[PDB]
């Protein structure tokens, strides 16, 4: 979800809107992803 | 919509390029980096032109 602060991503599929997996970015908000501290290409 | 490269990756590609033709001269280029010191490298600039 591009520029949305996703405190309320939801309130405006339902899977694709809970809270199992929230990443904040600043290109958005990315839900179904984890975040991992190592890096590749 | 932000860019892809923020600027602090922009500036460690410029960073490695500089030290990159400071240390191996123009051979990283090329293939492997070969290191040789400065100051015979500029010698061969100058016989570069004659
Ligand atoms: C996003 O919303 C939260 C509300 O929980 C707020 O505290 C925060 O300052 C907002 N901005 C961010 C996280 O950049
Ligand atoms: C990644 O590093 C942070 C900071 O040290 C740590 O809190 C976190 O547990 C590490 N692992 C993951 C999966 O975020």
């Amino acid at each position: 979800y591009q520029d949305v602060n996703c405190t309320e991503v939801p309130v405006a599929w339902r899977v694709y809107s809970t809270g199992s997996n929230v990443f904040q970015t600043r290109a958005g908000c990315l839900i179904g992803a984890e975040h991992v501290n190592n890096s590749y290409e | 919509l932000p860019p892809l490269l923020t600027d602090e990756m922009i500036a460690q590609y410029t960073s490695a390029l500089l030290a990159g033709t400071i240390t191996s001269g123009w051979t990283f280029g090329a293939g492997p980096a070969l290191q040789i010191p400065f100051p015979m490298q500029m010698a061969y600039r100058f016989n570069g032109i004659g």
